[PDB]
RNA sequence: CGACUCUUAGCGGUGGAUCACUCGGCUCGUGCGUCGAUGAAGAACGCAGCUAGCUGCGAGAAUUAAUGUGAAUUGCAGGUUGAUCAUCGACACUUCGAACGCACUUGCGGCCCCGGGUUCCUCCCGGGGCUACGCCUGUCUGAGCGUCGCU
RNA sequence: GCCGCCGCAGGUGCAGAUCUUGGUGGUAGUAGCAAAUAUUCAAACGAGAACUUUGAAGGCCGAAGUGGAGAAGGGUUCCAUGUGAACAGCAGUUGAACAUGGGUCAGUCGGUCCUGAGAGAUGGGCGAGCGCCGUUCCGAAGGGACGGGCGAUGGCCUCCGUU
RNA sequence: AAAUACCGGCACGAGACCGAUAGUCAACAAGUACCGUAAGGGAAAGUUGAAAAGAACUUUGAAGAGAGAGUUCAAGAGGGCG
RNA sequence: CGCGACCUCAGAUCAGACGUGGCGACCCGCUGAAUUUAAGCAUAUUAGUCAGCGGAGGAAAAGAAACUAACCAGGAUUCCCU
């Protein structure tokens, strides 16, 4: 159980705080899992997408082996699109076609200055929880 | 009238500024609602009071 | 639109209902001291005759004996591997495998407030100091713990 | 003003002014008629700004 | 006679806009207004209309230092200081 | 040379003022074009050179308006800008000194009579 | 034979019940308990590149700084030395309104000091600062065949 | 998304109340588009002419006008470019509709500035109270001037505004 | 000072309640469209789909209206569309 | 006639500080109905309630007795049970 009583277990309110939300807790909600090998690294699971992470989709008509990449994270309408994930609209031009992402994983992170801070702290609160009941 | 306050010429230049409909880039967005404008006023059927 | 167009009326569209309900309404009961005593023996009794315990649907046909007893060793237990591992040796997993398959989807407008997955009951544990009891059972479903 | 406007036509394109009349829209904006002098010159100037 | 004859002989008004409460009720004759009597130092406001009090208090219309002294409020009312450097 | 507001600050006062007066004549041609035709590299950069020249408004009276509060910092009356201020009826409550108060019989009355500390026994 | 008249069924019209969904109400509880001459609540007009309404904001006008967050916003075009987003502590807020020079026609004034006509030289066009009632503490100028005083 | 068995709980069963709200019939392609004299022939725009546009005929208003210009009141309805859905009780090429784009310049023509019947502050007085009565009536209600004189400005304190 | 009161305000947590003729007048540009000289009076109005993939090309027509192509698991879901 | 002390009373854009107005759900001070009950109705009832006017606060107001008693005496004020 949730026993806080400054939470709440309400249906209503929770898609109000979903549905109602800010362009910055945004990028966490839209955060997806690492694959079978930064696991297995860095001591890191899910992370937040962004813009020039690769990826491939696991549920859909669109599955299957391909690391494509992605170009666009659309925000105001939670979904990412990718790159040959896409099909042919009624005049011949193709469009874009997008994912959520539960339904994806990372296969090569962007790595800046700022993005190691949040790969390098998150290996700390999962080693001293493991190391403080062990 | 043509005789008229500064302040009276003023009231009716809000509102024509206002009274003209809609452009349309406003009904191409992500989640709009609106068809088109009900509050359009016209002199023969409705009035301004005033 | 609205104007000369009913009003106030158990009829009307709008309009009030015939007899408002009131905050003031009796909620509560009472009973005295000496039946809410009467009604435990008997709660007790009827919890050990074995055959009353089946129609309850408990899954007890393999259960060793009784109303079953245990060594003051469970009152300690804070992990729930422990205490499920503890709940296949005495022969009553299928009481909570009965639990699980038991777990659903309610019907009607119980479910827009909040009222949405049912389940049944299961066994319930009684103990005299919780020394860790509650950690190691609070998370196995139909499972109440009891002083 | 007419008197305020008069020197600010006078100085940001350099050009001395003979008269300013106005008057007002019906959509609510102030419109100044901007006369010029004889040895100044008005599509001449108009081009140094941009209206043309 | 009574009806429709002398309804045309109208081209004139009683009330116009108040400038205060700003609504077309300001009786000219008279001039305090309908609504909130303006030379009068107070308002206008009564106990026998409630629907008339609640077109019209503190939530309506802006608020604009109000909505900002409840903001403000609930730290400890700050005043001088500001936040830490980089 | 986009105009970032950490560097606006320690130069000295006249000099932003012609800087001012650039940016009020870069915009006042973007409503001559946007009038007579066309161009949005015309058209949005409006939107940056309000904002460029706000900027600049800014800078300047903090820190005026500070000079003048560190030329006070210490006096008696000064300004109505530059006092105590958050609500008012806080400003009319009672100062520090006057809820200290105490008269010499209360003073005295508090000398002999303070509370203790003990404890009862069973 | 045929039209028409009535019944029943199939498929179509017309209409929006019923069912299923819910970012909305209703009721109980807890906790805190904050408006104003330093210009409130309320009004009015203004503010977007494309923009009328709800929103948010004030000639610094969908906002400026700073602290935090760390790569958007998006309906189309154009534009990492910190995008966008929350925090709010530094800066700023048109005209009315208890509303305050006099008056409600957006009309007539008085007092000083500043830049221009200047070479204060009044009048002239601009820019700034004071010009409401009531009342308390004390300071200045005074009135009284009120009560006394000494030449 | 839902139901049976044992028990609980209630804003629990419609033909009707000239009952409430919404929708649909017969009557019915029926009543009807009748007040103030009147039209017709040719062309040219067009997918469509009894009605719009030009030209010719015959007519009415008849200067107490179906003529020319204003004040209240309306608030852009003014003017050109288009459109043919809806509206303008047959029709539309038309329109005061719709959609886009223009249009109201003053010392000398008004308001301001003075009073009229009348509206109304202060002193006073009435009042539990917001407030009311009263307007010359129980008020120390004039903040200005040409000169006489003391001592201070400005431009050669020469001569005068300025205290 | 405390033990008391609190259908206005600022935040919060629940419900053997109501489910769009209900439930607040207000689920939506509501104290909004509109009416009254003025005091005041005051509505109606939720739902394509998983995704716009919102039906290129042809053909009759002056135009709305159509015939065939086509997207979808479906148009027997075609922009007031369960 | 002058000079000086007091008392009672003018005027200031004199130096520095205060009040007005708002919201009003609970609190304090006033003023104050008739429908309706009596099977009619005037005293009674509604009710010191509705509407009116005034002043506040985070609670207000009350408050350490010109107090209850009739006892083998309790010992400011508010609040619940009785």
């Amino acid at each position: 159980m949730k026993f806080n009583p400054f939470v709440t277990s309400d249906r209503s309110k929770n898609r109000k705080r979903h549905f109602n939300a800010p362009s910055h807790i945004r990028r966490k909600i839209m955060s997806s899992p690492l694959s079978k090998e930064l696991r297995q690294k860095y001591n890191v699971r899910s992370m937040p997408i962004r813009k020039d992470d690769e990826v491939q989709v696991v549920r859909g008509h669109y599955k299957g082996q391909q690391i494509g990449k992605v170009v666009q994270v659309y925000r105001k309408k939670y979904v990412i699109y990718i790159e040959r994930v896409q099909r042919e609209k009624a005049n011949g031009t193709t469009v874009h076609v997008g994912i959520h992402p539960s339904k994806v994983v990372i296969t090569r992170l962007k790595l800046d200055k700022d993005r190691k801070k949040i790969l390098e702290r998150k290996a700390k609160s999962r080693q001293v929880g493991k190391e403080k009941g062990k | 009238s043509s005789h008229k306050t500064f302040r009276i010429k003023r009231f009716l230049a809000k509102k024509q500024k206002q009274n003209r409909p809609i452009p349309q880039w406003i009904w191409m967005k992500t989640g709009n609602k609106i068809r088109y404008n009900s509050k359009r006023r016209h002199w023969r059927r409705t009035k301004l009071g005033l | 639109h609205r104007s000369g167009q009913g009003a106030f009326g158990n009829m009307c569209r709008g309009g009030r209902m015939f007899a408002p309900t009131k905050t003031w309404r009796r909620w509560h009961r009472r009973v005295n001291t000496t039946q809410k005593r009467y009604a435990i023996c008997s709660a007790l009794a009827a919890s050990a005759l074995p055959a009353l315990v089946m129609s309850k649907g408990h899954r007890i046909e393999e259960v060793p004996e009784l109303p079953l007893v245990v060594e003051d060793k469970v009152e300690g237990y804070k992990k729930t591997k422990e205490a499920v591992l503890l709940l296949k040796k005495l022969k009553a997993w299928n009481d909570i495998k009965k639990v699980y398959a038991s777990q659903r989807m309610r019907a009607g407008k119980g479910k827009m407030r909040n009222r949405r997955r049912i389940q049944r009951r299961g066994p319930c544990v009684i103990y005299n100091e919780d020394n860790g009891i509650v950690k190691a059972f609070r998370n196995i479903p139909g499972i109440t713990l009891l002083n | 003003n007419k008197h305020q406007i008069k020197q600010a036509v006078k100085k940001l394109y350099d050009i001395d002014v003979a008269k300013v009349n106005t008057l007002i829209r019906p959509d609510g904006e102030k419109k100044a008629y901007v006369r010029l002098a004889p040895d100044y010159d008005a599509l001449d100037v108009a081009n140094k700004i941009g209206i043309i | 006679t009574k009806g429709t004859s002398s309804f045309g002989k109208r081209r004139n008004k009683t009330h116009t806009l108040c400038r205060r409460c700003g609504s077309k009720a300001y009786h000219l004759q008279k001039s305090t207004c309908g609504k909130c009597g303006y030379p009068a130092k107070r308002k206008r406001k009564y106990n026998w209309s409630a629907k008339a009090k609640r077109r019209n208090t503190t939530g309506t219309g802006r608020m604009r230092h109000l909505k900002i002294v409840y903001r403000r409020f609930r730290h400890g009312f700050r005043e001088g200081t500001t936040p830490k450097p980089k | 040379a986009k105009i970032k507001a950490r560097d606006l600050r320690g130069k000295k006062k006249e000099e932003l003022l012609k800087q001012l007066d650039d940016l009020k004549v870069e915009l006042s041609q973007l409503r001559v074009a946007k009038v007579t035709g066309g161009a949005a590299s015309k058209l949005s950069k409006i939107r940056v050179v309000r904002k460029s020249i706000a900027r600049v408004l800014t800078v300047i009276n903090q820190t005026q308006k500070e000079n003048l509060r560190k030329f006070y910092k210490g006096k008696k009356y000064k300004p109505l800008d530059l006092r105590p201020k958050k609500t008012r009826a806080m400003r009319r409550r009672l100062n520090k000194h006057e809820e200290s108060l105490k008269t010499k019989k209360q003073q005295r009355k508090e000398r002999l009579y303070p509370l203790r500390k003990y404890a009862v026994k069973a």
